[PDB]
This record gives C-alpha cells, structure tokens and sequence, in this order.
C-alpha cells in the first residue's frame, strides 16, 4: 500500500509528503509509477511536517502532482555475489544487456558504514 | 510582523461577510479565535511544525462558537499556509475596513484637564467636515500637558497644547 | 525584568516590558551559573525585543532567564588609579592585586573632538631606527602605523618604538592589546615590572582567547584611559598591539546582528566602525597623545579592504615586506611603499629630503632592472646599470640594523643611529664613497663607521 | 465576556488533552546533513549535550525562539522526525 503523495516537482528533485508517524528515514528508496514504469526516488532531507525531498533516479518527465509513492523501508538494494560476473547493470541493479535476470542470491543495501 | 500578510486575508473575510450581511458575528468570531491564538498550550502547538490539516484540525476542536461552514474554511485555510498567529492582526484590520466602510472615525483628545460638553460637540463638528466621515471621540487627559488641546484622528494630529508652543518656541534659538 | 529569548552564539536577545527599553549601548546584567555575565545593546528590535552582545562566554544560557538592566553604558576606571595595573575590557582589574583605587568612571563610547578643538605639530620625534625616521619620519602627537603579514615582526618593531622613545618622554603611556597572544602580555608586563616603569603605564588586555565581545570593545577602554589622561592636559603614549582584531571581531559577530555580507564578507559598517575608533585617537590643544599602531595584513594582500581603509586614518605608515625578511634583512621594512607626512622640505630640510628621494629612486631603478637580471643574468647590463645595482645591493644592506630587543634572536648587541649618522652614512653611500667595499660590510651594522671597521675583517 | 471565553477555552484545551510538552524534552523537527532540528527543549542551555534515541548525543548551537539547532556526534541516517529527545 502506498502512503505517500507527491507535492512538488522541480526538475530532479522531488518532494513527497507522508503522514506524520511514517516518515522514511535518509537515504530510503521510493517508487512511483511514472506512466507504464517504476520509477525509484532517493530521500535526500527530512523537512518538517512530514514532507521529504528526494532525488529521481530517473526521467522525472510526466509525474503529476498527487501520485502514490510506495515507501520501501530499505535503501537501494542490488544483487551481488558469484551472478553478477559477466553481466552489464545500471545504479539499480538491473541488468542493462538483454541477457536476462541475474539469478541472485542476496540484495545488499548500498549505503552502509566503514570497517 | 503580521501586519503585511493579515491584509489579504481580512480584505477577504469582510467582503464575504458584507455580501451575507453578517459583519458583526465575524467580527465576534475573529475575536474568538484571536483568543485562542494567546493560549500558553496553543502557542506551544502552534509554534511547532505540525502538519497543516491536523493543526487546522486541531484548532477547530477548540472553537465551538464558530460558523463552521465560514469560520473553518477560513482557519483551514489560514492552516494551510502558516498564518495561524496572523488572527490578532487580520482582527484589527477587520475592524479597520468596516469602520472605513461604514464612513466612521475614531478620534483621541488630550487636554490638561476635562472638557466641557459643548468643547466636545464642537470638536466633533469640526473633525466631521474635515474628515467627511461620522466621528467619536474619546477624552485621554494628560497629567503632563498643562494648558491647551491635543486632537488626533488617524495619524493626523492638531497640536494646541501650552507644551508644544514651548518647545515650537525654543527651536527658534 | 527582563527574559532571554534566544541564544545565538555571541548574541542574545532580551525582551523587556515596552514601556521600559533599554537605550541602545546600555549595559545588562543577567546570572550565568555561578558568574555574573553582562551584555552591551547593540540594536532596538520590534516589540520591546532587543539584541545584545554577551561580554563573555554565552554557553550555558537557558531561555527565559531574568536579566537585570543597568541604566548606563559600560563604564571604566580612569585616572592615576590605573597606572601600573592589568585592567579587563570591563574595567575590572586582572592582577591578582586588590581593587582599583578609582575616583572616577567614564562611558567607553565617546564623541570625537571637535573641528576647533585640533593642534597641529610638526616637532619630529627621533627614533633610533635608521630606515624608520630616514624614509617615514614622525612628529609627535601623530598616528603610526605598522602595516604586515604575520611573523614579519611588527611586535618587535613596536617594542624596539617603545624602548627608544620613553627615553625622552616622561609622561604617562598606555598600552592596548587588542586579540593578541596572552604569552606576550605577560612577558611584556614582567619586562616593565623588572625595570620599575611598570608605575608609569595602564595596561588594557583583551587576548585572542576572549569571546568576540571582550576583544571588540577592548580597544575602546583603552582609547578611554588615554583620552582621560589627554584631557588632564598630558602628553600621552598609546600602542594598540593590533587594530585589526577590533574589524574582525566586528566581522564575527556581524552576521549573527542580522546585516548582509559585503565585499569580501566583511560587515557593511566596516569603515564606519574603524573610522569611529581611529577619530578619538588625536592631539589636542589641552593635550597631545602619541599612537603607534600595528596592523595586520590578513593572506598578505595589501589591497584587502581591512588593510584599504586603515591607510587613510594614519600619518605615517611603515610596511614590511615577506619577501625582504626571508632575505633575513631586519627589520623589514619596505622603503618604496613607506611613506610619511612629514617627509617634506620644509620641516625635515633639504638634505634629509634629498637624501630619501636618492634612496627612493636608486631602489626604484634597481626594482626595474631586476626583472632582465632575473632572466639574461647581471651580465648583459649597461656599466651604469652594474653600479646602480651594487649600489642599490650596499643600500638594502645599510637599511638592516640590529635590536635591542632582539638581542635573544641575533645575540649581537642592538645599536642606537642617530639621524645625523644615518642621513651622512646613505648620502655617502649614494655619492660613491665606500664603492671599494662589500655588501657583506653593511649587514646588521649600526653605524657607517661600524662598516668601515667590519669591512677590514670583511 | 472575555474572562469567560478564556476560562472556557483552558476548560476546552483541558477537554481535547492538548498540552504541552514537558522541559527537558523534545522533538526532531527536521534532519539534514548532520544538522538537526528540535522543537521544544524549554530549559537547554548553549552547548548542552542533547541525548538522542540510541545512546549518541548532539550539540546544541542555537536556541532559536521556536527551535533548537544541533548537530549529531556520529551517524545521523537513522534519525527521523518526530523521535523524542
Ligand atoms: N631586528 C630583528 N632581528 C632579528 N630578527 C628579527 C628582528 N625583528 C624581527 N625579527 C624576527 O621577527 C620574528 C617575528 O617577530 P614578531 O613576533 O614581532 O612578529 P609579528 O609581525 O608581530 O607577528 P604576529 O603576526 O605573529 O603577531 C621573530 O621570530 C624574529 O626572529
Ligand atoms: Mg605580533
């Protein structure tokens, strides 16, 4: 279920308003359905009044004020492991050459702390 | 100060209450929730970065002798934009227009001492033709001055006092 | 009466009932923990709020606490009653001696003297500095100025002014350290205590360790003092150790007021702020007083608009060189930016002018021909171009002279030039006479007969 | 009317338990970049060590009249609005 509603958009940026008890933490990931696509946005601050601002990791063309934007509670996870030898993929994870998905056995957030 | 951002909102609310004919309950109104606005809690709350709709709705809880219908579109969207702690100033600004659309004035005297009522009459007579406007006046005497008249009606004043020819008189050294 | 409605770094706001608003420079008073902290009005804000600068550290203040309001602006103890003791910018005593024995208090902030007022003078005051009453003499009562980037050594030139001067002045001095080291402070105070003059100064200190406030108004207590012994009709000394810390203390505390950046991000009452401090340092015809000033040149540009605009205020002006005290030349004085007021024929006399515009123009002319020597090498120039080099090479050299202060650097014993000897020695230098000797000869020499005899050993 | 018409909107504010928070205690308003904003804080003092949700602290460098601004000694990702403090 979606929860949130987009409020503004300003060329990549992206301000998205949830309600006061969800609020996603930093660097969360987004997902909105811009036309026939998924599109993943990068929460970047946390204004007040529950308002959020992201950064679109996409095409920001043809979003309308008022979309549903699902809150996935992890930051961007890709696929890694012994599959992604050999394979082409984007900032997301997904493959970029037309061979196909990447059989992977774990998705592991991107932003985590040194050792 | 709120004094810039309440005149949009009072010009607003005056010519929808002329147009139901219904100025004095707004007026009571907005005094009702001009007083609010100065709860020690209220302020509290209204200081903090609640979201707009549930302040708003927040607020409403608190105000039962509101015209709904009006009075909540207008906190509602008062709500929406932050102005909430404008109340006390869109108030007086909305007794500023209905006293200029009512062609009324308000006029302060200061004296040395009480005036005679026939004093009185004739202040009034004369301010109304200067004004053009219905006038009433209001005696605010002076311990300080200690001869003469002051008359002041919007920020025009007239200055008779003995104090003010004093000092007019040492500018001259 | 009063409560503290924010806390911003070195500024604090106070709202008071609007029937009872401080004026603007009153003093207040408000209980920091266990220390009574004051705060100077700087601005009457809206609403009975006004803004204030905290004279201390502001950490530890709540909202809401009570302040208290003094009636009057920050006043200082004045008269004989501060010489020879360490006063704090509040004019509390800093010693670890009792209290100030003070007759009288005077408010910091005073109006400049009138046009009528003025004296001109024009007694020139000997120094024993060659280069500095050679090429920018002064008069007493006039403004001094030593203008440089850090570690040229503007401290120890003004401590080498001090020593040479209090010799024939027997008044009163004062002295300002303004955001200065605190290790200074207290080896200058041990060095007058050691010698018994200490009874014959005040001592104002607000160091760089102070908050903004305590060094921005420092400088005007000790402004204070010297207009007070001024006004008694002395003739006075006043040193500040560095003007500039009081514009960039203003700088600090500057955007935290409320006022837009201007320029290079100074505040925009930057030259109203120095000019208001610089006009109540001057001579007067009930009394006379003496400044030396040293100012800092922030990233060594002679052209940043702190430095701009201190050039118009002052008589004269001495400006040391990096680049010259990397050669180890001391001091570094460079002679073709110093200049003086006094530096005229009808009070210096002919032959102390000629003598300077001969030194002017042959280091001019070698500061021309450097940038060929630089490439195609001394060889290639014209055989009057060879000797105005040597001597040019001979006069850079003579310009250096040994300290006394300096003594615990150079280990060599200071010297004393007169300016009969140092006029004499540069016109026979200029005229060609010690052509047949070497550069090395007129190196850290005090005198031209010194380099004659340290020639014979070379 | 007025006393009145005060009395009756404490009686209201009673009604409806809107009240205020206790000293001491706040809210993050807003987090971005480390720097973090804080409503309420009523008796914080300048430079105060401010503990947060976890066992990390933030600085207190401005009271501002309606808010307190902090910066966070460690890592301020999973900080979000409206944690107590
Ligand atoms: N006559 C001199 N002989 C030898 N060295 C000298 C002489 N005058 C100055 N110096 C050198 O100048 C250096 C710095 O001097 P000083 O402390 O006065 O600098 P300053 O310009 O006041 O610097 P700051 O900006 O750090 O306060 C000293 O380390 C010293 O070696
Ligand atoms: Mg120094």
């Amino acid at each position: 279920m979606a929860t949130g509603k987009i409020v503004q958009v300003i060329g990549a940026v992206v301000d998205v308003e949830f309600p006061q008890d969800a609020v996603p933490r930093v660097y969360d990931a987004l997902e909105v359905q811009n036309g026939n696509e998924r599109l993943v946005l990068e929460v970047q601050q946390q204004l007040g009044g529950g308002i959020v601002r992201t950064i679109a990791m996409g095409s920001s063309d043809g979003l309308r004020r008022g979309l549903d934007v699902k809150d996935l509670e992890h930051p961007i996870e890709v696929p890694v492991g012994k599959a992604t030898l050999g394979r082409i993929m984007n900032v997301l994870g997904e493959p970029v050459d037309m061979k196909g998905e990447i059989g992977e056995e774990e998705r592991w957030a991107i932003h985590r702390a040194a050792p | 100060e709120f004094i810039t951002v309440a005149r949009p909102y009072a010009k607003a609310a005056f010519d929808f209450a002329v147009e139901h004919q219904s100025v004095e309950r707004w007026q009571d109104m907005l005094a009702f929730a001009a007083e609010v606005t100065k709860n020690e809690q209220m302020a509290e709350l209204l200081s903090g970065a609640l979201a707009p709709e549930t302040l708003a709705e927040s607020f409403i809880a608190v105000a039962g002798e509101q015209l709904d219908e009006n009075g909540q579109n207008l906190i509602r969207v008062m709500a929406e934009n932050g102005r909430l702690n404008a109340l006390p100033d869109v108030l007086e600004q909305f007794i500023h227009l209905r006293a200029v659309s009512e062609a009324t004035a308000e006029v302060d005297v200061i004296s040395a001492a009480a005036l005679s009522e026939q004093q009185l009459a004739k202040i009034s007579a004369a301010m109304e033709k200067r004004l053009s406007r219905k006038v009433k006046l209001n005696a605010k005497i002076d311990k300080s001055v200690m001869a003469g008249v002051i008359i002041r009606a919007g920020d025009m004043v007239i200055d008779g006092s003995v104090r003010g020819r004093l000092e007019r008189l040492a500018d001259v050294l | 009466t009063g409560k503290i409605v924010q806390v911003i770094g070195a500024v604090v706001d106070v709202e008071f009932p609007q029937d009872a608003v401080p004026r603007v420079y009153d003093a207040l008073e408000v209980q920091n923990g266990n220390e009574r902290l004051v705060l100077e009005v700087q601005q009457q804000l809206g609403g009975g709020i006004v803004r204030t600068i905290a004279m201390g550290s502001s950490d530890g203040l709540r909202r809401g606490l009570d302040v208290k309001d003094l009636e009057h602006p920050i006043e200082v103890p004045v008269g004989k009653a501060t010489l020879g003791r360490i006063m704090n910018v509040l004019g509390e005593p800093v010693d670890m001696k009792g209290e100030i024995g003070e007759e009288e208090r005077w408010a910091i902030h005073r109006a400049a003297p009138s046009y009528e007022e003025l004296s001109n003078s024009q007694e020139l005051l000997e120094t024993g500095i060659k280069v500095i009453d050679l090429m920018a003499p002064f008069a007493k009562g006039g403004k001094v100025g030593l203008f440089g980037g850090a570690g040229v050594g503007k401290t120890v030139n003004m401590m080498e002014l001090i020593r040479n001067i209090a010799i024939e002045h027997s008044g009163y001095s004062v002295f300002a350290g303004v955001g200065e080291r605190t290790r200074e402070g207290n080896d200058f105070y041990h060095e007058m205590t050691d010698s018994n003059v200490i009874d014959k100064v005040s001592l104002v200190y607000g160091q760089m360790n102070e908050p903004p406030g305590n060094r921005l108004r420092v400088a005007l207590t000790g402004l204070t003092m010297a207009e007070k012994f001024r006004d008694e009709g002395r003739d006075v000394l006043l040193f500040v150790d560095n003007i500039y810390r009081y514009t960039l203390a203003g700088t600090e505390v500057s955007a935290l007021l409320g006022r837009m950046p201007s320029a290079v991000g100074y505040q925009p009452t930057l030259a109203e702020e120095m000019g208001v401090l610089q006009e109540r340092i001057t001579s007067t015809k009930t009394g006379s007083i003496t400044s030396v000033q040293a100012v800092y040149v922030p990233a060594d540009d002679l052209t940043d608009p702190s430095p701009a605009t201190t050039f118009a205020h002052l008589d004269a002006t001495v400006v040391l060189s990096r680049q010259i005290a990397s050669l180890g030349i001391y001091p570094a004085v460079d002679p073709l930016d110093s200049t003086s007021r006094q530096l005229d024929p009808l009070v210096v006399g002919q032959e102390h002018y000629d003598t300077a515009r001969g030194v002017q123009s042959i280091l001019q002319r070698y500061q021309e021909l450097k940038d060929i020597i630089a490439i195609l090498g001394m060889d290639e120039l014209s055989e009057e171009d060879k000797l105005v080099v040597a001597r040019a090479r001979k006069i850079q050299r003579f310009l250096s002279q040994p300290f006394f202060v300096a003594e615990v650097f150079t280990g060599s014993p200071g010297k004393y030039v007169s300016l009969k000897d140092t006029i004499r020695g540069f016109k026979g230098i200029m005229e060609g006479e010690y052509d047949h000797l070497p550069e090395q000869a007129f190196y850290m020499v005090g005198s031209i007969e010194e380099a004659v005899e340290k020639a014979k050993k070379l | 009317n007025s006393t009145e018409i005060s009395e009756l909107i404490k009686q209201r504010i009673a009604q409806f338990n809107v009240v205020s928070e206790a000293h001491n205690e706040g809210t993050i308003v807003s987090v971005s970049d480390g720097v973090i904003r804080i409503h309420g804080l009523a008796d914080a003092m300048q430079g105060e060590m401010i503990s947060l949700p976890g066992n990390r602290y933030a600085i207190a460098l401005n009271l501002e009249r309606d808010s307190v601004g902090a910066v966070v000694m460690g890592p301020y990702a999973d900080l979000a609005e409206g944690m107590k403090v």
